């Protein structure tokens, strides 16, 4: 869903 | 504690281009002036693009897509650096979200002024250099973007921060406890108190001779602001009239009733 929240959770 | 070093030490880790590696550059990159050399630069540092047909549409949209590549970079790097920002990775990731959306335009156009002098700036990791004029040249509302960054950027280049100063400058920026729609704001008022403190400290022994600088760069954080309240502006006429100029998704997601 939100992009923002991909970045926060990667690695 | 030393809450001022861990910053410094995010920022350089975590951003390619920053003052001091831009001043020597600036102080040599190709310099895109006219349709002629913009596609000379393109030849060379782009060479895929070039043989896939993007001569074909307008120089415009060309540098749209150069500049939104680069923001889009720069959010991630961005992120990154909130990630290593003492007390950032235990907030709530929506609160987390909160805090960058609004937050990463107003580091970017602070930082992009590392990247400026007064007739031109850096792109393509700084082996590009684009002139004011060049910008100031092309159609409506492209000529409109970058002009007023260039303002900002000359004044707030005449505090002549240094990258450890800009550290804790955006780090002040994303920690931001009046963002709307934030959950915990007692808790990142906190955080950004503690941020402006040693902000406050630094410039008084690293600038020991500007003795207003602090509230100077109070004021600028409120400039920044109004600075994105304006850009907004110009991408919703992008939105609304562009047809070439399709707004990347992650950069879609961050304006989206900003
Ligand atoms: C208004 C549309 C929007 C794209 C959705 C945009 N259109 N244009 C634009 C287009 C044509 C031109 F002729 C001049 C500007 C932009 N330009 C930007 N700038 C400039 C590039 N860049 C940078 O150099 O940052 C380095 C720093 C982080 C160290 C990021 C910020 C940032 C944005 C942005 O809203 O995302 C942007």
């Amino acid at each position: 869903p939100s992009l923002l929240k991909k970045l926060l959770l990667a690695p | 504690k030393s809450l001022a070093k861990r910053i410094y030490e995010a920022y350089l880790k975590n951003f390619n281009m920053n003052k001091v590696k831009a001043r020597v550059i600036l102080s040599p990159p190709f310099v895109i002036h006219d349709m002629e050399t913009l596609c000379m630069a393109e030849k060379t540092l782009v060479a895929k693009l070039v043989a896939n047909g993007i001569q074909n549409k307008e120089a415009e949209v060309r540098i749209f897509h150069c500049c939104q590549c680069t923001s889009v970079e720069t959010v991630t790097e961005l992120t990154e650096f909130a990630k290593a920002i003492p007390g950032f990775a235990n907030l709530d990731l929506n609160d987390q979200v909160t805090l960058l959306k609004y937050g990463v335009y107003e580091a970017i156009f602070a930082m992009l002024s590392s990247v400026m002098n007064k007739d031109g700036m850096l792109v393509a990791y700084g082996n590009g250099f684009i002139t004011r004029e060049f910008l100031k040249s092309l159609r409506k509302p492209f000529c409109d973007i970058m002009e007023p960054k260039f303002d900002f950027a000359m004044k707030f280049n005449a505090l002549e921060l240094d990258d450890s100063d800009i550290s804790l400058f955006v780090a002040a920026i994303i920690c931001c406890g009046d963002r709307p729609g934030l959950l915990n704001v007692g808790h990142i008022e906190k955080m950004q108190e503690g941020i402006v403190h040693v902000l406050r400290l630094h410039l008084q022994s690293n600038h020991p001779d500007d003795i207003f600088l602090f509230p100077k760069l109070l004021q600028k954080m409120a400039d920044l602001r109004q600075l994105v309240t304006e850009h907004a502006q110009l991408v919703q006429i992008i939105k609304k009239t562009e047809s070439d100029a399709a707004l990347h998704p992650l950069l879609q997601e961050i304006y989206r009733d900003m």
